């Protein structure tokens, strides 16, 4: 999977 | 609150359990900056929602409640034993415990595990979760359209009786217990399957059930009155209730967490910069903080399909010219930028080895003589122009460090920022986007979907794993038949040590190709309030095992 994530 | 009383100690929840307790009761107060992606167990991909799923649903196999290495080995949960392997790793049999019940008091049977697995195939109705089971169970000569388009069962999944399930795979697969531990394999009884609407009223086989969900606002869990403690070797089920507050600004969350208004951050993305400073510099606050590896790898991919990156010497030049210190500093160094790495595998995995094909000199800042020599070999001795694809934020700061690193040897990089929301799907993750914008380098982060060498590395380098329509994780589109063949060999190798050795060979071969430049293994800072019991970083998740937690009296 990819990581979480102005 | 936590700032006025000392805790268990720095890292006390890393490889050990903090504040052990069997005391039941109380409300566990959790917080997240984001809502769940889904409450349908098949439609989730967020790591923290998979953790939450350990409260809500049981599976055939589940990661044990264990802070040590054994936490990486799936343990029998709904099944009476680990999968029994026959036909060379092609057939996997499980025996279900008897008399188990959902939250509505109806029985769990083998038909419900078959149904859950079948649901995965309905990607038109139930997108969002892992699909590893599809190529393992689909007959390419007789494709299975999912349980809404036909009521004929999947031919590769047998249910000889209510307590037996047999998976007849299309190929050997050593890691099958891990696929049975993913939430998309939690039983779903067909009678209750409302399809696209399932997340609005899912059944629960775990110790808790959903009481209330208000999007962007809250998720309240209550006990499942039909879950049977005597049948569950995994879950202590201590709190009477679990309340998740959703939608806080990440700094607002840290502040209120440290103040004691929430017990734990479920989302688990770590302390943000301000709180990281506060917590790591205060003696009392350090006692309440864990700094585990997350098992994510931060890396740059180079794409042979983008000239001049087709040349191995161009790629090796980039590896030699990488200023590893500067790059770690861009991602949070000198003290909070993850763990420097010259290879791919996280140290959680058996295959983890010493491998540094392209050392960057005695100060780790770049071997520029080696890089220039590689550029001479490529017939580009003075360098060349290229584009690095990235997204705004931390990935951009890392791209900037790459630009600065490579400029030293005349590789002139321009940065191309891609849409943040779709970066991993339609940006970096789409082979046509990468070609259209000439993205010879790409900045990314990757975590395995299950804690094995296959889960970690195959999506990144296996030629059969190139996703031509998006969501691609093999960014160089490496398709080395020798790599592919080694991976195949691991999948039918029963001996774990022989498997580790084969995976060491795969990793070395991947580094020889020089298509992936490893930068760091990511680390994070989790904060734990001292009244929470049984707090430990789960080695399979890099996050606290929420389900194990209770409250001190």
């Amino acid at each position: 999977r990819p990581p979480g994530f102005r | 609150p936590a700032p006025t009383t000392a805790g268990a100690g720095w890292d006390a929840g890393v490889g050990a359990l903090v504040n052990p307790s069997r005391r039941r009761g109380g409300t566990l107060r959790l917080v997240s900056s984001a809502d769940v992606d889904s409450l349908d167990p098949a439609r989730t991909y967020y790591v923290w929602v998979w953790l939450l799923q350990r409260l809500l649903n049981r599976t055939l196999m589940a990661y044990p409640t264990d802070p040590g290495p054994a936490g990486l080995v799936p343990a029998p949960d709904l099944a009476e034993g680990p999968g029994e392997v026959s036909d060379g790793g092609r057939t996997w049999t499980y025996r279900l415990r008897r008399g188990l019940r959902y939250d509505d008091g109806t029985p769990i049977t083998s038909d419900d595990v078959r149904h859950a697995v079948q649901r995965v195939f309905a990607q038109d109705v139930l997108p969002g979760g892992p699909t590893y089971l599809i190529p393992l169970l689909d007959d390419p000569e007789r494709p299975y359209p999912g349980p809404y388009r036909t009521d004929e069962p999947l031919r590769s999944v047998l249910t000889p009786d209510e307590h037996t399930i047999v998976f007849r795979l299309t190929r050997p697969f050593s890691d099958f217990d891990h696929l049975m531990a993913q939430p998309c394999a939690a039983p779903v009884p067909r009678r209750s399957d409302t399809g696209a609407d399932y997340g609005r009223d899912p059944r629960s086989s775990g110790p808790y059930r959903v009481a209330r969900h208000e999007p962007d606002t809250l998720l309240h869990l209550e006990r499942n009155p039909h879950w049977d403690r005597a049948t569950d070797p995994i879950r202590p089920a201590l709190p009477d209730r679990v309340e998740l507050t959703i939608g806080l600004d990440v700094d607002v969350l840290d502040a209120r967490l440290i103040a004691g208004e929430f017990d734990i951050n479920l989302e688990g993305r770590g302390l943000q910069h301000a709180a990281q400073r506060r917590a790591t510099a205060d003696e009392v606050l350090r006692s309440h903080t864990d700094n585990p590896r997350t098992s994510f790898l931060h890396f740059v991919a180079m794409q042979p399909h983008i000239p001049p990156f087709d040349n191995v010497h161009v790629r090796r030049a980039v590896q030699y010219a990488a200023d590893k210190i500067l790059l770690q500093d861009a991602r949070g160094g000198p003290v909070n930028g993850g763990d420097l790495t010259t290879a791919l595998f996280p140290p959680t995995l058996p295959a983890h080895q010493d491998l540094d094909l392209y050392p960057t000199g005695p100060d780790l800042r770049g071997d520029l003589d080696a890089a220039r020599a590689e550029l001479a070999a490529a017939g580009l001795p003075d360098g060349f122009r290229a584009v690095i694809g990235t997204q705004r934020g931390k990935f951009r700061l890392v791209a900037d460090a790459v630009v600065e690193s490579l400029a030293r040897v005349g590789i002139e990089l321009t940065v191309k920022e891609l849409d943040v929301a779709t970066y991993f799907s339609l940006g970096a993750g789409h082979p046509e986007t990468v070609r259209e914008h000439g993205l010879g380098l790409l900045v990314t982060d990757w975590g395995a979907d299950f804690p094995t060498e296959y889960g970690f590395l195959a999506p990144l380098v296996d030629g059969r794993q190139i996703k031509r329509n998006g969501g691609n994780w093999n960014l160089p589109e490496l398709d080395d038949p020798e790599v592919n063949a080694l991976i195949d060999e691991t999948l039918h190798t029963t001996d774990p040590a022989a498997r580790a050795e084969l995976w060491r060979a795969v990793e070395r071969r991947v580094m020889e190709h020089a298509v992936l430049l490893p930068l760091v293994h990511d680390k994070t800072l989790h904060f734990r309030n001292p009244w929470v019991t049984n707090v430990y970083v789960h080695p399979a998740f890099g996050l606290y095992d929420i389900q194990a937690m209770g409250l001190a009296e």
